[PDB]
RNA sequence: GGGCGAGGCUCCUUCUGAGUUCCCUGGAACGGGACGCCACAGAGGGUGAGAGCCCCGUAUAGUUGGAAGCCAAGCCUGUGUAAAGCUCCUUCGACGAGUCGAGUAGUUUGGGAAUGCUGCUCAAAAUGGGAGGUAAAUUUCUUCUAAAGCUAAAUACCGGCCAGAGACCGAUAGCGCACAAGUAGAGUGAUCGAAAGAUGAAAAGCACUUUGAAAAGAGGGUUAAAUAGCACGUGAAAUUGUUGAAAGGGAAGCGCUUGUGACCAGACUUGCGCCCGGCGGAUCAUCCGGUGUUCUCACCGGUGCACUCCGCCGGGCUCAGGCCAG
RNA sequence: GGGACCGAGGACCGCGCUCUGCAAGGAUGCUGGCGUAAUGGUCACCAGCGACCCGUCUUGAAACACGGACCAAGGAGUCAAGGUUUUGCGCGAGUGUUUGGGUGUAAAACCCGCACGCGUAAGGUGAGAGCUUCGGCGCAUCAUCGACC
RNA sequence: AAACUUUCAACAACGGAUCUCUUGGUUCUGGCAUCGAUGAAGAACGCAGCGAAAUGCGAUAAGUAAUGUGAAUUGCAGAAUUCCGUGAAUCAUCGAAUCUUUGAACG
């Protein structure tokens, strides 16, 4: 869709900074968030910390996790590891955790400035069903 | 604003009452200015008219006209001042009226009525004063 | 910071008290507008960075914004008067808006405007009279 | 002014929202040298020529 | 389920602002009659009949006639200085007995009770 | 933190100075106040019937 | 325990701010321009047009006078071996009948342990009776006292005495009724039930003359307006009359394209630059001081004094200028 | 060689060639009359050619049938309750202040106690978006193999 | 050529749309509780200097007493009011009265 259906400005100027990357940038990686942007909220479901801490189990540590979503938390995780995760939202209990944990929280705009290209990034989705 | 709730701001409400008020309210109504050696003499800025007063038009098409009052028209809410007429066609003179609100008091018929008016008035205008000042 | 240029023009692309539209355009009254027409380009108010020319007495009136004290409107416009021959207020308002980088592509729209003032405050020509024509209104 | 906090902070079940943008000075973050470094060469300009 | 004349029978309540408005104006007029004491009677501390609500209290009735005996308030003055009297409950335990007897006994530490006329 | 200038009842500041507020930055959301502010002016109106 | 009772609280009542300042338009400022002033009052209304300060009111506290309920500081008296609360106990402790209940019929309820009610037939009890819990071993246990009675509040409200409001309607709308509307009118009757608001600021609602039997008309007059004549604000369309232009050998009306006739909107009226002269002036370049700013750009004051800068006039030249064409 | 219709774009860039520039990524040069109803436009009429009277209903379609004297004003998928799908928003294992109470500049706005409504209390291979230190890591999910209640 | 029929314009008619207004309605909220044998609600007949209706009143009849305000009513006529006053008024308030025939209607 050439125009995204949400109001909000601040989501207009992350859709204008990511069709500057993605058409003079030949990275995969933002032509993949930019069209996750404009999918709707039912296409966007969330990402648990239980989620996002099992695909960090095995060598995947030390690479920043992407989630075109907003990021909940699980109270069934009993310890949270130390994380670099960029999102569109956090929830309260999500981003206290992460920062309790000794990680950091970003914004897409933060990962567009540091990763550009994406690099050492895992990228992930919720459950669809 | 208004405060109170007794009060009301309507438009019709306030129209109806104009328009259908006794002779009594109707008097008061019809209250018209005093002029500046009278305002300096008793402290009074505005009277209710009466036959015998003496006034000057400042507003109108008769302004500076200087004349006695002959008749103070409660139901049209005009009074009649000497001498300010029109001629009808018939060559007979009748008078023009004029409301209240557009004359200001010169002379005013004084008896032991009015001269109460003019201490009730009085009294309260030094009241608030002395009450601003100390 | 949550505040920038480009939050203010998507708050007020669309409605702005200083817009004014109707069918063969869309203009506006901004003070700090030079050329009147609504864009980003243009918007004085919305950018951080503008330029605005006013008329004087005799001369122009151009005033810019201070970057530093954006908070401050007392204090937030840097205003010069060019009560001189022309091509001198030309030449300082293009030293004003090109040499050190404050809004270069405005620099053409602001001499410009400078010449269309001036163009204003010359003595006006009388209109030649107008010539009654056709049978119907001569007759 | 110095009670704003104080009447903010007593507000049950609500904190200050976070915003999805860090940063919303879109010039600074296109301009800046981490993006730029990173960009490939341009394909054109802003109007082209027309050829045939 | 409009099989019945319900169009006869629909209460709006426009009025929530105005009765509001007027519960609070009869609650300032009993503490216009009544100026030092409360507006309200001392109630006792009860639990909650059945199993699902075991766990938690809430404010009965009325004091029991033993428990008003044993913090030393008699029958005849406790409706008299705003004191709630229950005859029909029963304490039936000695758990409900001390409760309520510690209740009316802070009650006795802030009160000040006026010398008749 | 940044911080403001109070100014006393003569116009000219008083050299006071206190710290901004923290909820001057929050996020600026007009389709968040334009969807409360249309709720916020229906709420005060007055039926009407025939 | 009784009787007086200052005073107080409600509610009606009198009184309480500031421009009719100067110009112009206007029949008339309440309009515009300038100068003020009041504001716990910039709600509303009236006044010859949109008025905080012309007038009534409006805000806040006081301040006059009055009505009726209730409270009440205090002041007089009380009284009789008079009433009252608790305590203890080798003394007592009365509690509602054609009513419960059983059978039956009808009705009702989510409710045959009949959910309630009523009629008929029969008709009770006293460690009793009623309703429940329970397989738990026998009706163990739980909780209340029916057939007499009173009692404020929280609840309802298309009516009564008022009051305040509305993102409501604006004379075919809104109640049937904005008007001498449940009227006029219709029906034997029960009942049915309309239509109908607006001159003007002020009637100043045509004096007088003239024609006509009169109704009315024409002069003249009132008004800012008779293009506001009580067949009255503005005054559409259907339909009609007069005048002006035109068309029409058994329909008109419509589409494309010229022509004739009538009537029109634009466009143009000169601008820019350069070069010679002649006037009027030094905001010419540079440099020096302050100020600002984008920190190298400007403004202001001086220096600048006249091959430099800016206006005006008089000539000449270039470029660009409208419509139709070759 | 003789005609007809058109001139689209608007600094340079390109592809080429007959070379002191060319016909090569779209028309310039010279000249005349007029500068106003002259071109142009709007009505009225004549002339050439074209052209059933609308709507409804039936049917494969017509035809029949019905409504249509004219004008002005009025005139018909609305509100509520309960379900359901999608989009936007807030918070998110939680969410819902507005029954009520507390303030108020008083039917607004602001704040909130206890309950209550709804929900909540483990992979491989073919793959597979994406990342890569280019050795491999591999979201969601499908085919299948799975593990458990 | 006129007339007639049709089209357009102007002015004049017919008619009452549009626009502006509104002492009306509609809906919501708030304070309070008050008809009658001491004769109600309703029905009738009378009463003004000049009134038919609406309104008010009842043979004391568009009204009397009392209280308050303080100089009118008004379409016309006539008195007024001595105006330094028990005091005008189609005034307001309202605690005293008058109150025809009926109607629950009661010789």
């Amino acid at each position: 869709r050439k125009a995204p259906k949400s109001d909000n400005v601040y989501l207009k100027l992350l859709v204008k900074l990511y069709r500057f990357l993605a058409r003079r940038t030949e990275a995969p990686f933002n032509k993949v968030v930019l069209r996750r942007l404009f999918m709707s909220r039912i296409n966007r479901p969330p990402v648990s910390l239980s989620r996002i801490a099992r695909n960090l189990k095995n060598g995947n540590e030390k690479k920043t996790v992407v989630v075109v979503a907003t990021v909940t938390d699980d109270n069934r995780l009993l310890q949270v590891p130390k994380m670099e995760v960029a999102a569109l939202r956090f929830t309260a209990k999500a981003r206290a955790r992460i920062e309790a944990a000794g990680g950091r929280t970003l914004t897409l705009d933060q990962l567009a400035l540091e990763k550009p290209t994406g690099a050492n990034t895992l990228l992930l989705r919720g459950p669809k069903n | 604003m208004k405060v109170r709730p007794t009060v009301s701001s309507s438009r019709r409400k306030a129209r109806k009452a104009h328009f259908s008020a006794p002779s009594s309210v109707r008097r008061v109504i019809m209250s018209a200015p005093l002029s500046k050696e009278l305002r300096e003499k008793y402290n009074v800025r505005s009277i209710p008219i009466r036959k015998g007063d003496e006034v000057q038009i400042v507003r109108g098409a008769h302004k500076d006209k200087e004349g006695k009052v002959t008749s103070v028209y409660r139901l049209k809410y005009v009074i009649h001042v000497e001498r300010v007429t029109r001629e009808k066609a018939t060559g007979q003179t009748v008078p023009i009226g004029i409301h209240p609100s557009n004359v200001v008091i010169t002379k005013l018929h004084l008896d032991k009525d009015r001269e109460n008016i003019l201490a009730r008035i009085k009294a309260g205008r030094e009241q608030v004063a002395k009450a601003k000042g100390k | 910071s949550n505040v920038s240029a480009d939050l203010i023009w998507e708050v007020s692309r669309n409605y702005n008290s200083f817009l004014v539209k109707q069918r063969t355009g869309t203009f506006s009254r901004d003070a700090l507008n030079l050329t009147n027409q609504h864009s980003r380009k243009h918007a004085g108010f919305v950018n951080d960075k503008a330029l605005g020319i006013v008329p004087a007495e005799k001369g122009v009136k151009v005033i810019a914004k201070k970057v530093k004290a954006a908070n401050k409107p007392a204090s937030s416009l840097y205003t010069v008067t060019y009560k001189s021959t022309a091509r001198k207020a030309y030449k300082a308002i293009a030293s004003q808006a090109a040499k050190h980088g404050y809004r270069a592509d405005l620099r053409q729209a602001a001499v410009a405007r400078a010449s269309a003032i001036l163009r204003s405050q010359r003595p006006v020509k009388p209109e030649p009279p107008k010539k009654l024509r056709g049978a119907a209104a001569r007759r | 002014i110095k009670q704003l906090d104080a009447v903010y902070e007593s507000k049950k079940g609500f904190f200050l929202p976070a915003n999805i943008v860090s940063q919303a000075d879109l010039s600074r973050l296109i301009n800046s040298t981490e993006i730029q470094s990173v960009l490939r060469a341009p394909k054109g300009e802003a109007r082209t020529k027309r050829a045939c | 389920h409009f099989r019945k004349h319900w169009q006869r029978r629909v209460r709006c309540h426009f009025d929530q602002p105005g009765k509001k408005v007027t519960r609070r104006l009869a609650r300032r007029a009993k503490a216009a009659a009544l100026a030092p004491r409360p507006v309200d009677k001392l109630r006792p501390i009860v639990r909650c009949p059945t199993v699902k609500y075991n766990r938690r209290t809430r404010l009965g009735r009325g004091f029991t006639l033993e428990e008003l005996k044993a913090a030393g308030i008699p029958r005849l003055l406790a409706p008299t200085i705003g004191i709630a009297v229950d005859h029909r409950r029963k304490n039936l335990s000695e758990e409900s007995l001390a409760a309520n007897v510690q209740r009316l006994k802070d009650y006795k530490a802030r009160l000040i009770l006026f010398p008749r006329k | 933190r940044p911080t403001v200038t109070v100014f006393g009842a003569d116009g000219k500041p008083t050299g006071a100075t206190e710290v901004l507020p923290k909820v001057f930055s929050a996020p600026i959301r007009p389709d968040i106040v334009k969807h409360v502010h249309t709720g916020m002016a229906k709420n005060k109106r007055q039926p009407y019937a025939v």
